RNA sequence: CCGCCGCAGGUGCAGAUCUUGGUGGUAGUAGCAAAUAUUCAAACGAGAACUUUGAAGGCCGAAGUGGAGAAGGGUUCCAUG
């Protein structure tokens, strides 16, 4: 809710921070296995846990 | 890519394709055989029409529950829809195939379309939700449409 | 010879004669415009925001019964469409339809 | 082209609501580019978003009806719901004697 | 990669409401029918029954489709594409 814990503030912020694409330029690379990011998770069809 | 049918001379034929188009396949084949045996203008004349539903498209292979008009009896037919969508995004192809014509310096108005294939394209998987809990599949049934127009007199 | 400008009044009432409720004044703007394509051939027909209001003046269950229309074709502006001459349908507000021939007026 | 952003912001500029917020549809380019709130008090200035008067429930008939009430028409008999004890209680007869 | 002579076996499938993966007919069929209802003009645009703006006609009718918070959500907020 908007009344949080410090604690749980930190957890969210890292789940933000996690839920960006690949940078472009990552698939240029020599050993190139990695096409999009699949661990994207979005807050109507996955809820995060808790 | 490699076309089904190859044409009596590449010269006087020119080609035109299009890969995992958002149709239906079943309504597009229908509108894909209507216009098999028709001239290049005779063919826009055609489907024009039954984007305004003035000629119609006979359902032969794929109708069923397909319900009944008046123009088919044209094609000695009793069932028959106008397919816009489909009679469309084969008339952007008749728009990429006379373009093609005028690239290769093929008469614009001698061309009548000999070859056009339908094949199914692979289906786009999203989902209903029916009763008891039960999530049935809700899949789109694209299409891969290519032609080769020729010259005739 | 092409702007040409008439008077007309409609009978919307025997062109809106059993159609339900939630779909008269809806369909009473769907025969001025059909109208307005058979005497004055014109697939463009351009229907004036005061007419709209006087189809709409009783709601959309009761509709007036007789309403008059100064009917005008005219020509077009550059963006060429696939048509030309439009038709604009225009309101004449009157008090009286008893007795009105269809006029034929001047620009 | 879209002017949800600037109904939305001179809804809350006027203190109305959205409701209420004419945006002049002549003058549309100029609304467009409005991109913020002090730009739309430039608006009200120049005078295309103007605030709309409130709709009219005129309450002159409800006069009109009392004074007759007043006078003792459309409280008859057949124009009683309520109990006599319901409409003017017997507790309060009593108090005021 | 294979023939011959020996050796070895997780060695031959149509079935098991077999297991996994895929695709058919049904079928362009059932369906997109709860809570009154949308119409007109203009704009942006390749494109309008739906978008935006104005003008209509309506609904919720202060125990509300209104304005806010708790629990839950975790960026869904707001702008620009």
């Amino acid at each position: 809710s908007s009344h949080k814990t410090f604690r749980i503030k930190r957890f969210l912020a890292k789940k933000q921070k996690q839920n960006r694409p690949i940078p472009q330029w990552i698939w240029m690379k020599t050993g190139n296995k990695i096409r999009y990011n699949s661990k994207r998770r979005h807050w109507r069809r996955t809820k995060l846990g808790l | 890519v490699r076309y089904s049918l190859d044409p009596e001379n590449p010269t006087k034929s020119c080609k035109s394709r299009g890969s995992n188009l958002r149709v239906h396949f079943k309504n597009t084949r229908e509108t894909a055989q209507a216009i098999k045996g028709m001239h290049i203008r005779k063919a826009t004349k055609y489907l024009k029409d039954v984007t305004l539903k003035k000629q119609c498209v006979p359902f032969r292979r794929y109708n069923g529950g397909v319900g009944r008009c008046a123009q088919a009896k044209q094609w000695g037919w009793t069932q028959g829809r106008w397919p816009k969508k489909s009679a469309e995004f084969l008339l952007h192809m008749l728009k990429n195939a006379e373009s093609n014509a005028e690239l290769k310096g093929l008469d614009v108005d001698s061309l009548v379309i000999e070859h056009i294939q339908v094949n199914k394209a692979p289906k786009m998987r999203r989902r209903t939700y029916r009763a008891h809990g039960r999530i049935n599949p809700y899949m789109s049934s694209p299409c891969h449409i290519e032609m080769i127009l020729t010259e005739k007199e | 010879n092409e702007v040409v400008t008439r008077e007309y009044t409609i009978n919307i009432h025997k062109r809106i004669h059993g159609v339900g409720f939630k779909k008269r004044a809806p369909r009473a703007l769907k025969e001025i415009r059909k109208f307005a394509m058979k005497e004055m051939g014109t697939p463009d027909v351009r229907i004036d925001t005061r007419l709209n209001k006087a189809v709409w003046a009783k709601g959309i269950r009761n509709v007036p019964y007789r309403i008059r229309v100064r009917l005008s074709r005219k020509r077009n502006e550059d963006e060429d469409s696939p048509n030309k001459l439009y038709t604009l349908v225009t309101y004449v507000p009157v008090t009286t339809f008893k007795n009105l021939q269809t006029v034929n007026v001047d620009e | 082209s879209m002017l949800r952003l600037q109904k939305r912001l001179a809804s809350s500029v006027l203190r109305c609501g959205k409701k209420k917020v004419w945006l002049d549809p002549n003058e549309t380019n100029e609304i467009a580019n409005a991109n913020s709130c002090q730009q739309i008090r430039k608006l009200i200035k120049d005078g295309l978003i103007i605030r709309k008067p409130v709709t009219v429930h005129s309450r002159a008939r409800c006069q009109k009806n009392t004074l007759a009430r007043r006078k003792g028409r459309h409280m008859g008999i057949g124009k009683r719901k309520g109990t006599a004890n319901a409409r003017m209680p017997e507790k309060v007869k009593w108090m005021r004697r």
